[PDB]
């Protein structure tokens, strides 16, 4: 999968 | 020898051609399996290699599930470029771009050897994940923002987990799935050609074709010395098969052709090889 | 810091006149990502399609362009791009023997 969480920079 | 999970994002401002875009593609080493592109309406992930046909029944939630994760990056990444450029205060009028680069790669025990988070703003590094995946280097003053919101956020945790995890388990499931064409070495076709140019000199190319993986070393020598600073050697090229293409080519005086050779060295290659005109 | 692009045109296989080939144009080494890479037939555009955007190790973005085209010893074939880091389009002409 394409990594589940991200974290606006 | 090790395989590697890399998935790349790339998001970017267009002044003039409309909202940002978003576009993230997966590759299992050199092929790629998966895209997600959001100038499409109701924008889904996608398969872009054949043996990712047979995921849809092993796992009937990965195209949901992953549409979900591209689209939950997409919103990210966008509002992010609106976020760095407040860090650096720069005008919208400007284009701007933010890439992601993170992956996992294994060896040949079945475990991870490294994995990794980079991030880069307007093609320059800005933040990264470093070795230990618990701490960040940012590049410069606006990155640092960025570092303490990741830190707060315990980001570095959750990337540690993902790419010791979920990476590695599905590198692994990728190359049992797409064996026939992960696993496979092709070797390059090889050839001379021959292109007279003037009376007195011809050039001699050293063509390299349909291999794969991409890795290849291309040299030409003049009686067992090596010519590499003499060659005009191009860049690796796709053929758009899922394969790769290169060549080498060398001026040599008119009648002198027999005294150069072209040497291929290629993982397919059951030894390295010697080609004469 | 703008980066141009590099261009190489190929056909897939070594091309011989009347027999069915692939036209590539693949454009490299460039950034930012917008870009526009066309493939022409006698100077004018071909419908083309284009690979997803990806990248290399130092950020700089590549794309492959291909067609479906038959060589002949008439017909000239040629790759046009224009970017932000070029003042005019970049046009590179194929050679079959690259």
């Amino acid at each position: 999968d394409y990594i589940n969480t991200n974290v606006l920079p | 020898g090790f395989h590697s999970l890399r998935y790349f994002y790339t998001a970017w401002s267009r002044p003039g051609s409309g909202e940002p875009r978003f576009v993230a593609v997966g590759y299992v080493d050199d092929t790629q399996f998966v895209r997600f592109d959001s100038d499409n309406a109701s924008p889904r992930a996608e398969p872009r290699a054949p043996w990712m046909d047979l995921v849809e029944q092993q796992d009937p939630q990965y195209w949901d599930r992953n549409t979900r994760n591209a689209r939950d990056a997409a919103q990210t990444y966008r509002v992010g470029l609106d976020n760095v450029r407040g860090y650096y205060n720069q005008s919208e009028a400007g284009s701007h771009t933010i890439q992601r680069m993170y992956g996992c790669d294994v060896g040949p025990h079945g475990r991870l050897l490294r994995g990794y988070d980079q991030l880069a703003y307007d093609g320059a590094d800005y933040i990264a994940l470093n070795e230990d995946l618990r701490s960040w280097t940012a590049a410069d003053l606006a990155a640092q923002n960025t570092r303490r919101k990741w830190e707060e956020a315990g980001y570095a945790e959750r990337d540690r987990a993902y790419l010791e995890g979920e990476c590695v388990e599905w590198l692994l499931k990728h190359l049992e799935n797409g064996r026939e064409t992960l696993l496979r070495a092709d070797p390059p076709k090889t050839h001379i050609t021959h292109h007279p140019i003037s009376d007195r000199e011809v050039t001699l190319r050293c063509w390299a074709l349909g291999f794969y993986p991409e890795e290849i070393t291309l040299t030409w020598q003049h009686d067992g010395e090596d010519q590499t600073q003499e060659m005009e050697l191009v860049e690796t090229r796709p053929d758009g098969n899922g394969a790769f293409q290169k060549w080498a080519a060398l001026v040599v005086p008119s009648g002198e052709e027999q005294r150069y050779t072209c040497h291929v060295q290629h993982e397919g290659l059951p030894q390295p090889l010697t080609l004469r005109w | 810091e703008p980066r141009t692009p590099k261009i190489q045109v190929y056909s897939r296989h070594p091309a011989e006149n009347g027999k069915p080939n692939y036209l590539n144009c693949y454009v490299y080494g460039f950034h930012p990502p917008q870009i526009e890479i066309d493939l022409l037939k006698n100077g004018q555009k071909m419908k083309t399609e284009q690979s997803d955007l990806s990248f290399s190790k130092d950020w700089s973005f590549y794309l492959l362009v291909h067609t479906d085209f038959t060589p002949s010893t008439v017909d000239e074939y040629s790759c046009r791009v224009n970017h932000s880091s070029l003042a005019a389009p970049h046009m590179v002409k194929w050679d079959r023997n690259n």
